[PDB]
């Protein structure tokens, strides 16, 4: 029985309160099919854990993996709300820390594959290929990652990413982006949803984040726009400990799902509409 | 020991073969076994020179993971196909332990992963469709592909057989595949010529190569559909023997190149196009 850790991140993982009787409301996808939901425990400062409802692209993927590899699971939301970075001694936070400490056995989330994490855990082959882009409020004019308001920044134009995410580390690690990283360090947000809302409320001027998320937000909210294309390619993989007996069949199943159209179906169901 | 047998295959711009007696500039020595005649098994190793995007990746891995190598061009098939339950091509060379790794435009898929290990992907690929600009086709799911004899005249479309693209089509769309075989193309250059002269309506093939050719097409007449859409997203990988002790170091090195910005240089050098 596998302990799955995930994180709130639409459209990959929706998190909704349970009904008064502890069950999850019956809903239907854009195609008319029922939405498969799982009970996931997590916090709402103390972390009071309560049962909640989880669904979306990553939950559909988990259900597929569980059905095809014959394992049972319990899902919970990462206690500290973070994706996972390594901060004398060094420590992993977020889902990475939970997987390494045994609080989880598998990470099923939009978890970016990078060298830092791969040193410590095993990634599947990517279940989603995407990249980094920039989200702004409609009317804001920036060309992209090379815009002067990003490369020669001031307090007149504020931009940020999510703390303790792969994107934060992307900017920390490259000296060519040090001017940006030092600006963003003062303004990074605790979660992507808070950053998106801050862009909507004109309190954050540009949000640098995963294109699969940003492009979905822009497709739903017409006052939000992305700056165009990707300045960096990245991908999400399933995360497991290096000694996991499940790792090779997980990766084979991901490849089979790309190849037989299952991932494309998820993409149409959850991502593009 | 630390000196590895490595197999590759020519497919521009990822692996480009030139003549030489010392390879110079951005080239590395690679040998090709050339037969003396067809009534004999006797052959001779011709010394040639290899360059391209995947050769620059091998150079980086060689420097970073700290190994040396003798690079050679596969002569038993191409990328890889299982024939009567025996793998040929670059996959075969790895499966049968004649190479320690395979480096080139080698697509990661499930059936190959059952017999070799792959590194992390480092070039995005999959299946794209190349057409003349304006051709009304949605994708692989288009009825013109799926039910070709529903149209008079039927749509003319083909692939280059025996690689990952034909395998996928044969598995997913049996009627399309059996229709397609009469339009099999001997190679990419023939297929582009068929497209430009109106003997083929669509060319279904590896997404990264089609993206490259679309970017350098004269007059930018030939395009990939859906603004470069890719069915069955995957990547090129380095193939290694199952249980290889080199896999972890190769993976970490590739991810280091990505994270430190080194891959952008290779992409700009080899993969840019005017279109
Ligand atoms: O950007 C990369 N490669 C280049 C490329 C790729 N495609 C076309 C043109 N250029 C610049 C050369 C790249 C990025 N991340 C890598 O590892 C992470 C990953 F495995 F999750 C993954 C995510 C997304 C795409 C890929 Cl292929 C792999 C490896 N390579
Ligand atoms: N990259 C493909 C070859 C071309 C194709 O079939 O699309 C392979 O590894 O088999």
């Amino acid at each position: 029985r596998l302990k799955i850790v995930t994180i709130h991140q639409e459209p990959f993982v929706y998190v909704k309160p349970t009904l008064s009787d502890g069950t999850c409301k019956e809903e239907f996808t854009v195609n008319g099919d029922p939405v498969k939901k799982v009970i996931c425990t997590g916090p709402n400062s103390p972390r009071h854990t309560v049962p909640q409802c989880c669904y979306g692209f990553c939950i559909d993927l988990l259900i597929k993996l569980a059905r095809t590899m014959n394992f049972t699971y319990e899902v919970h939301l990462v206690a500290d709300g973070k994706f996972g970075t390594q901060e004398n001694k060094k420590e992993w936070n977020g889902m990475m820390g939970e997987l390494l400490s045994g609080q989880a056995d598998m990470i099923v989330a939009p978890l970016t594959i990078n060298n830092e994490r791969a040193q410590y855990i095993e990634f599947s082959k990517p279940f989603k290929y995407q990249g980094l882009t920039i989200l702004v409020k409609k009317g804001t004019r920036i060309t992209g990652i090379n815009d002067p308001r990003l490369r020669n920044p001031s307090d007149k134009f504020i931009y940020a990413t999510v703390k303790q995410s792969s994107v934060d580390i992307y900017f920390r690690r490259q000296v060519e982006l040090s001017t940006m990283y030092r600006h963003m360090e003062k303004h990074n947000y605790e979660s992507a949803a808070e950053a998106i809302q801050a862009v909507r409320d004109n309190k954050l001027h540009a949000f640098i984040w995963d294109s699969a998320v940003l492009e979905f937000e822009a497709s739903q909210k017409c006052d939000l726009v992305t700056t165009g294309e990707l300045f960096f390619r990245s991908g999400f993989g399933i995360g497991m400990r290096k000694d996991s007996p499940w790792k090779q069949n997980v990766s084979l199943s991901i490849l089979k799902s790309h190849e037989n159209g299952f991932m494309e179906d998820l993409d149409k169901t959850w991502v593009r509409y | 020991d630390n000196h590895l047998s490595i197999v590759t295959l020519e497919e521009a711009p990822f692996v480009i073969v030139e003549d030489i007696e010392t390879c110079v500039r951005n080239t590395v020595p690679c040998r090709k076994f050339v037969k003396i005649n067809n009534s004999t098994n006797e052959g001779m190793n011709v010394k040639k020179c290899c360059k391209g995007f995947c050769i620059d990746i091998l150079k980086k891995l060689s420097r970073t993971v700290k190994f040396t190598y003798d690079l050679y061009l596969v002569t038993n098939g191409k990328h890889g196909k299982k024939v009567n339950n025996v793998w040929n091509g670059m996959i075969g060379e790895v499966v049968y332990q004649r190479a320690v790794m395979a480096v080139g435009s080698l697509t990661i898929n499930e059936e190959r992963s059952e017999v070799v290990d792959f590194s992390v992907p480092f070039v995005e690929t999959g299946i794209s469709v190349m057409v003349s600009r304006g051709t009304q086709v949605t994708g692989l799911s288009d009825k013109k592909f799926q039910r070709p004899h529903d149209y008079s005249p039927p749509f003319r479309f083909g692939t280059v057989p025996n690689g990952s693209t034909e395998r996928n089509i044969r598995n997913n769309y049996p009627y399309m595949h059996q229709y397609m075989t009469k339009f099999n193309q001997k190679g990419v250059e023939d297929a582009l010529v068929s497209l430009k002269t109106g003997k083929l309506d669509a060319f279904i093939y590896d997404a990264a190569v089609l993206n490259y050719k679309a970017g350098r097409d004269e007059g930018c007449k030939l395009v990939t559909i859906g603004s470069g859409y890719i069915f069955a997203t995957t990547g090129y990988g380095i193939a290694l023997q199952k249980g290889s002790p080199w896999k972890r170091q190769i993976d970490l090195a590739l991810l280091q190149f990505v994270g430190d910005g080194e891959m952008e240089e290779l992409e700009t050098l080899w993969l840019t196009g005017i279109c």
